[PDB]
């Protein structure tokens, strides 16, 4: 189903970067389409280029509705978990001072993201794979990053298909994020096939892991859609997984 | 082909229609003025 892979990779989020009232300076908002699959770090440079004309120091951090955004979460998940309900565009407020100690350190360094991004893959592979990432050379690793950094679907997915094929997955890499839960997210072990070999379902995953989804009717959103629970769990892990081989699933309220 | 497979391809298509294509043309124009006016 190469059709789904392309639709997910080329998904964008309209975002309006506004500068906070306290920031020193006439600054006009910056409009930018964010790749749902990428991270705020990669898009941060263009925000620095625009607002740098008006400025102080460039230790930037973004907030949405007053809660800073996490550099480690994909842009897609963050919008899904926090902003999906409100109208477009994604209204982000840019800050250059008052840096918070609760948020992650200053915007991570290009490799620090590549490192974090590959850690999510090696971990992911460990849940689904023996091992494959250990087989392929360190030459291919730069292809997976370059493909994501430069948004080259072909360059990225040529290598990533090996990570999605299983001999005739042991576990499904997933992280369930809840807006109002003490923990950051819920990650556990789950198999794509039951004791009788039947394909597992999205509803089965939640039933075993996050049963609290089913007064205060929740919304299971992935990549900005509500996929009906009948969906086989494997096909999601093969197609609707983020570039880091992980299924980030959001539990959201309803209007 | 399956209902649940088709539903996701419908939802993704409708998604890009409201989110990306809705703003792709206007956002690029705006940025060109911003730089042309600076």
């Amino acid at each position: 189903d190469k059709d789904v892979l392309r639709d997910v990779w080329f998904g964008r989020i309209p975002t309006c970067f506004t500068l906070y009232q306290d920031e020193i300076t006439e600054a006009e908002p910056y409009y930018l389409l964010l790749p749902r699959v990428s991270y705020l770090t990669l898009v941060t440079d263009k925000v620095k280029k625009h607002f740098q004309k008006v400025m102080d120091i460039s230790e930037i951090w973004f907030e949405y509705e007053g809660t800073p955004l996490k550099w480690h979460y994909p842009i897609g998940l963050l919008f899904d978990l926090l902003a999906s309900s409100s109208a477009l565009p994604w209204n982000i407020t840019v800050h250059f001072k008052s840096f918070p100690e609760k948020d992650l350190l200053h915007c991570p360094s290009k490799d620090a993201i590549e490192a974090h991004f590959m850690s999510c893959m090696k971990e992911a592979d460990a849940l689904k794979h023996s091992q494959v990432i250990n087989e392929m050379q360190k030459k291919d690793h730069k292809q997976l990053w370059m493909g994501l950094q430069n948004d080259r679907f072909d360059q990225f997915w040529a290598i990533n298909r090996k990570l999605m094929e299983y001999p005739a997955f042991r576990y499904i890499p997933f992280r369930i994020y809840q807006t109002t839960t003490e923990r950051p997210f819920i990650q556990k072990l789950f198999r794509p096939v039951a004791a009788d070999g039947q394909l597992h379902t999205l509803g089965d995953l939640l039933k075993e892991v996050c049963p609290s989804a089913i007064e205060k009717k929740n919304q299971v959103m992935i990549h900005g859609i509500e996929p009906m629970l009948e969906t086989p769990l494997q096909w999601l892990s093969e197609h609707l997984s983020y570039p880091d081989n992980f299924l980030h699933i959001s539990i959201i309220p309803q209007p | 082909r399956p209902r649940w497979k088709r539903h996701i391809s419908e939802q993704l298509r409708r998604r890009d229609r409201l989110q990306r294509q809705a703003f792709e043309e206007i956002i690029l124009q705006y940025n060109k003025l911003l730089e042309k006016s600076d």
